[PDB]
RNA sequence: GUGUAAGUGCACAAGGGAGCUUGACUGCGAGACGGACAUGUCGAGCAGGGACGAAAGUCGGGACUAGUGAUCCGGCACCUCU
């Protein structure tokens, strides 16, 4: 008979997040040649996906989940700097060009700002 | 009242574009910017 | 290196005390306070402006930092109010500053009130929220009894994470509330 | 923290009828505190 | 008192299902949003729908709301 | 609730708040709606020069539909016309 009276600060969080990746969903959007960036942010790892909306697939992903970024003894903006050139170099090998950076809903800032330079720098002009 | 007033150039002095305002809410001469066609560039366009 | 008192004592005692008592299943059903909201609404400020910025004189020098002026949402004919003239202000109190002020209200206010017989604990809604108010100012030393002109009580809640009334008015009584018994 | 936006904190020592030595934070430039009565001396808190 | 009336706008769904236009050619004439634009169809001044691109128009539904679409049929 | 009548819409906001700003631009405009004619209405996109934004991008007044008067005659400013 424990009910909390009402909702979770995370439930708040998640649902604002979702509401506000949506309401910039409205002019964003990927095709084949021009790709949505799309990154997902947490507390502890950061994630991209290059979509392509029209059909619905992931050309390239990249994130910080895997080992080989792991490694990088740098900050979280460290890791998201290489999480970007990642991104941006698996782009390359994609034949993607140009993409439209999706910020999933986040303020443009901190991290996510980094890996956007990081790609930006690297070749992928958006 | 909204009285249609003259914005002219202030390099070459043509009364160019016209707009109705407050004479009260804003009685001091409106200063804006806008677009001058033969000059080809952006400059303030004042009250006459 | 430095915890005010109050939050040191709930963190240590007043924990444990509130665990035995009510036996969570986990250790973060341990119902603690959130925030200290004060509020003064004015209501003949819609006449003079002045009155607001004596309002919000007091609630610096009560809360120490700047009060916010919560705007009148709906215009209504018998008290002549409109909407956009300022109507009261409001200080949210989080973390060390909200502990400081409560140790200050609880050891130094209350016992400053003219004839002081306690707060009755019925005042809680549901979720153990305490909502008392006062009637004037002058029991904080912070404010001086030269510098008022005009009494200005204010509206004390006191938002814990408590789902029931007796849980917060258990933590409101360990915490030191002089409540009354009924 | 906006800077200028809110009053000065200092070491305030509060004194109470009993004498206790209050070092705590306030706005008051006195630096030490004297007030004749409190929870330690009030006759609801003492049981009296 | 009565008497006093507008003229007619003329409003409505100027081209219907399955019908190919030009590119710009109006869809329907409208005052609210009735229909949303969708896939190479705009939204005017006045809530006016007109095609983006040459194609047939197709009348389809996205999350409950009716809207317009072209469909780029197939080069001979 | 949307400045304002009603209707059609808008909670994905077109509703509420904040920052900067003047596109409440110049030359145009494929294609259309409606219509006896004169009126009227929508418009992707191109060039110049700008505003906002990290960017994609949006901006040729206001959520839309009312707030207005043809022709003749005369005034003012500019023109590499006579």
């Amino acid at each position: 008979a424990h009910k909390p009276v009402g909702q979770n600060i995370s439930e708040v969080r998640r649902n604002a997040r979702l509401r506000r990746h949506a309401r910039l969903r409205k002019k964003v959007a990927g095709t084949a040649e021009v790709p949505r960036l799309v990154v997902n942010r947490s507390a502890r790892h950061i994630h991209v996906q290059l979509v392509n909306d029209l059909n619905g697939t992931t050309l390239a992903a990249a994130s910080s989940i895997e080992a080989d970024v792991r490694a990088i003894d740098g900050d979280k903006k460290a890791h998201s700097v290489r999480v970007g050139q990642l991104i941006a170099e698996r782009a390359k090998a994609a034949g993607v060009e140009t993409v439209v950076f999706d910020r999933g809903g986040y303020t443009y800032g901190g991290r996510i700002a980094a890996l956007a330079d990081a790609a930006r720098e690297a070749g992928l002009k958006f | 009242v909204r009285p249609k007033i003259t914005l002219a150039c202030e390099v070459c002095k043509h009364r160019n574009y016209i707009t109705k305002k407050n004479r009260r809410n804003d009685p001091d001469r409106l200063e804006i910017k806008k677009f001058c066609p033969n000059c080809g560039t952006h400059q303030p366009h004042k009250e006459s | 290196k430095a915890l005010p008192r109050l939050k040191q004592r709930y963190r240590e005692e007043i924990r444990e005390a509130l665990q035995q008592e009510f036996n969570y299943a986990n250790v973060m059903q341990i119902p603690g306070v959130v925030k200290v909201v004060v509020n003064m609404g004015v209501g003949d400020a819609a006449r003079d402006a002045k009155l607001i910025n004596g309002a919000i004189n007091d609630l610096a020098l009560i809360t120490g930092q700047k009060p916010e002026v919560r705007r009148a949402r709906k215009s209504i004919a018998q008290f002549k109010l409109r909407e956009g003239m300022p109507i009261g202000a409001r200080v949210t109190l989080r973390g060390d500053r909200m502990w400081e002020f409560l140790d200050r209200l609880i050891s130094i206010a209350l016992p400053r009130i003219r004839d002081f017989r306690g707060l009755s604990p019925k005042q809680f809604d549901g979720t153990g929220n305490y909502t008392f108010g006062l009637n004037e100012q002058s029991m904080f030393h912070e404010i001086d009894v030269d510098s008022i002109d005009r009494p200005r009580g204010m509206d004390i809640t006191v938002v814990t994470t408590a789902t029931n009334d007796a849980e917060g008015r258990a933590l409101l009584r360990a915490l030191g509330f002089p409540f009354k018994e009924n | 923290m906006k800077t200028g936006i809110h009053p000065e904190y200092v070491d305030t020592t509060v004194q109470c009828g009993c004498g206790h030595s209050f070092t705590t934070r306030s706005t008051k430039q006195s630096g030490t505190i004297v007030v004749e009565v409190c929870s330690q001396c009030h006759p609801f808190y003492t049981g009296k | 008192r009565n008497g006093r009336d507008s003229a007619a706008q003329r409003l409505g769904v100027k081209r219907f299902g399955g019908q190919v236009v030009k590119a710009g050619e109006i869809l329907v004439r409208q005052r609210g949003t009735h229909f949303h634009p969708g896939v190479n169809v705009g939204r005017g001044g006045d809530d006016t729908l007109f095609a983006l691109a040459p194609g047939a128009v197709e009348f389809g539904a996205k999350r409950g709301r009716k809207t317009v679409n072209i469909v780029p049929v197939a080069r001979p």
